[PDB]
């Protein structure tokens, strides 16, 4: 099925399939610390990676079938130089004839066109027009099918999202070099970052594409909300899934205060650009290794760990008196070594109990290993407080539907471009 | 024929029944302001900062807003009428 599988190796890019693609990269190409398969393209001329396919795979066809799939994230387009700007940044066109993927302003687009220069496109959109978006600077799972006789189509994370017919498209022929590049990009500030580029010899179906995505996802792995690994010792602030217009905030120190959800949550803006709810609020959470045997500082399903709350730029601990009456238990932010035999043991969640990824859920147990519950919010006196409360767990182990229990991490992001 | 520009200072003060045209405030600190029957119109704000602002049957009409952050008011939506914004940001709002 793979007939290019590009990963990192070793400060370097290589081909895992059969055909053993040369890639040439040039100076201004970079790999993030946390995971190297994340390739970040710049926008200068020796920011490029170049894939030279063996003569036996160039596409040369009216009819053979393929398929691409790649992860991708794209920073938000802050100003009007982003508006009316489409630039390549994945380019298999030569003699004006082939295949790209290009970019613009809220969108992705595929690109065929054939040796006559008849075209066809296809094209994902997504509006910066949104309180909290599941696509500005997040990773995002791109996967684009096309069979010569029916359609080009295009999923995003998974579900299908654009179809076109490409049965006006006579014989097209590819180049033999793919160049990662952004070209024609007018915004000198511009960046992408890519991760698991896959061509494959055939229309992808649906299940192929589902397992591709979930496969690629890491599901074991926590998340923080731009798609990148959970991490221990790193300052995230938290955004409520069921109630996205508020923060943590905590009232006071100590175990007569508590944590609680403040609005209004504010917002960032440039007229007709974007209109976002501002992210970098509250007292932020870092998540302090406790029970992981794990070397690396990644969090993993079903870790134990404490939470660091940061309150004035001091840190203090997440914990609660169990012994407290009632179901929910109201969180309080202690000074470290107060904490005592209070409950501050969190297990941490990426997926269901059969398995199924899902959004972050913390679950807080005491000191025999027993649950207390998933942390969420209720109510008292018109406070929304931040509990743990089992009533969540029989929730979850019924599969009934949860409301204030998932939440997002959010660090600081240079995609993303408001200030804290 | 520029706008006049008024800049790098700090108003605090109790700001009433005026109205403002043609003007650019640049890098400009409106820290624990009540405006009072105040309209700003055909005005440029560039790098400024309200925090901490009160405002009845205040308005900016006609205004252009760059780089500029409202912290701790009570400016509604209503409050801008015909204007725009580059990068600016809204937090901490009152009530």
């Amino acid at each position: 099925t793979s007939i290019l599988s590009i990963v990192y190796k070793k400060d370097d890019l290589i081909d895992l399939s059969r055909y053993g693609a040369k890639i040439n990269i040039g100076d201004r190409v970079y790999y993030d610390s946390i995971d190297k398969n994340q390739i970040k393209l710049i926008n200068l001329e020796s920011s490029t990676i170049e894939v030279i396919l063996k003569n036996a795979i160039v596409y040369n066809s009216m009819y053979e079938n393929f398929s691409t799939s790649f992860w991708i994230k794209i920073p938000k387009y802050f100003s009007k130089i982003n508006l009316n700007n489409e630039y390549t940044i994945i380019n298999c066109i030569e003699n004006n004839s082939g295949w790209k993927v290009s970019l613009n302003y809220g969108e992705i687009i595929w690109t065929l066109q054939d040796n006559k220069q008849n075209i066809q496109r296809v094209v994902f959109k997504y509006s910066q027009m949104v309180n909290i978006s599941d696509y500005i600077n997040r990773w995002i799972f791109v996967t684009i099918t096309n069979n010569r006789l029916t359609k080009s189509k295009i999923y995003i994370n998974g579900r299908l999202i654009d179809q076109k017919p490409i049965s006006n498209l006579g014989n097209i022929h590819a180049s033999n070099k793919i160049m990662f590049k952004l070209d024609g990009c007018r915004d000198p500030r511009r960046y992408i970052m890519i991760k698991y580029f896959n061509l494959f010899d055939k229309e992808l179906n649906e299940k192929e594409i589902k397992d591709l995505y979930d496969s690629q996802s890491n599901s074991g792995i926590l998340k923080d909300f731009w798609g990148n690994y959970l991490q221990y010792d790193k300052p995230y602030y938290m955004l409520n899934l069921f109630d996205p217009n508020k923060y943590v905030d905590v009232n006071n120190i100590g175990i007569r205060g508590y944590m609680y959800l403040k609005g209004p949550r504010g917002s960032v803006v440039t007229t007709n650009i974007y209109l976002n709810s501002t992210l970098y609020e509250g007292t932020k959470f870092i998540i302090k290794k406790y029970a992981s045997g794990n070397e690396d500082n990644i969090v993993r399903n079903n870790d134990r760990v404490y939470i660091n709350v940061v309150v004035k730029n001091k840190e203090y601990r997440l914990a609660t008196n169990a012994s407290q009456a009632g179901v929910e238990k109201i969180l309080s932010a202690l000074e470290i070594p107060d904490v005592g035999n209070l409950s501050q043991v969190v297990v941490m969640k990426s997926k269901d109990d059969q398995g199924i990824r899902n959004k972050c859920k913390m679950n807080l147990q005491d000191n025999n290993g027993n649950d207390i519950g998933f942390i969420g919010f209720h109510l008292y006196d018109n406070i929304a407080k931040l509990v743990a409360s089992n009533w969540y767990n029989r929730q979850v182990g019924k599969a009934s539907r949860t409301f204030g229990c998932s939440w997002e991490f959010i660090p600081v992001d240079d995609g993303w471009g408001e200030s804290s | 024929m520029e706008r006049d520009k008024y800049a790098n200072f700090t108003i605090n003060f109790t700001m009433e029944n005026q109205i403002h045209t043609g003007m650019e405030y640049d890098n400009g600190r409106f820290i624990g302001v009540k405006f009072k029957s105040v309209t700003f119109k055909d005005s440029v704000f560039k790098s400024c900062t309200f925090e901490d602002v009160t405002s009845v049957n205040t308005y900016f009409k006609n205004c252009t807003f760059i780089d500029t952050v409202f912290d701790n008011t009570d400016f509604e939506p209503y409050k801008f009428i015909d204007s725009e914004f580059k990068n600016c940001s809204f937090f901490h709002n009152k009530t």
